[PDB]
């Protein structure tokens, strides 16, 4: 993803200087041509959880469950199958 | 104006909002004048010039004839002869009188314009050896010599 950013990007510097240099071939070629092929590609590999880079609002939970022992998340898709199958 | 017009009436884009589109135009214009000043016809290959609401390529690609020239030019061609006309009867002297006819500016190279000058001037050949636009510079230069 970050490569894709960063080659729209230049595109996006390139058709600046097109514009700088009055060159219409590559003027719109690149405004809407290259620029929006590569953010499109962007687009789609943009999507791309565990770790992602910010503290949510679980990770405090989290903390507080070490703390206290009382546990206190979002049944992490392993534990909501056991407390289906408490009863058997 | 022709191409605008005609890019325009192929995408339905206003090219003339865009400054870059319209530089690259006047540069096309220009060739495009120069070579109908003796090709009967000449091509403008303008790619990819703006970007429309579909992000299509955008590539002018117009023939303009010496013919469609001379129909859209005529109506500034037209505005030459009564100013000529007007030297004419200001000094009283008829064309069969003219020892010489000098054609200055480039524009003069076009055909319409020489052919304009043969109905002007009866036939009275324009005098060619010296490139249109340089002439003047060329008396002046002759004078700047001959006055020292």
């Amino acid at each position: 993803v970050r490569d894709l950013k960063e080659q729209l990007e230049a595109l996006r510097g390139e058709s600046e200087r097109a514009e700088r240099d009055g060159d219409l071939a590559k003027a719109a070629e690149l405004r809407y041509g290259r620029i929006p092929e590569v953010e499109k590609k962007l687009d789609a590999a943009l999507p791309q959880v565990m770790l992602k880079e910010e503290v949510g609002p679980d990770d405090i939970a989290d903390v507080v469950s070490a703390w206290t022992g009382i546990p206190a998340g979002r049944l992490l898709e392993g534990e909501t199958a056991k407390l289906l199958r408490m009863e058997d | 104006d022709w191409l605008v017009d005609k890019f325009k009436g192929t995408s339905g884009i206003d090219l003339t909002k865009d400054k870059m589109a319209m530089q690259r135009l006047r540069e096309a214009a220009e060739k495009a004048k120069i070579e109908l000043s003796s090709s009967q016809s000449t091509s403008i290959n303008l790619p990819y010039i703006t970007v429309d609401a579909d992000k299509n390529p955008l590539f002018l690609d117009e023939q303009l004839t010496r013919a469609e020239f001379q129909r859209i030019t005529q109506d500034l061609l037209d505005r030459t002869r009564k100013p000529f006309q007007s030297v004419i009867a200001d000094t009283g002297i008829s064309v069969s009188e003219i020892d010489h006819v000098v054609l200055v500016g480039g524009s003069t190279r076009m055909p319409a314009v020489t052919d304009l000058v043969k109905e002007l001037t009866g036939g009275k050949e324009p005098n060619k050896g010296v490139n249109p636009d340089e002439v003047v510079a060329v008396g002046a230069a002759l004078q700047a010599g001959v006055l020292k």
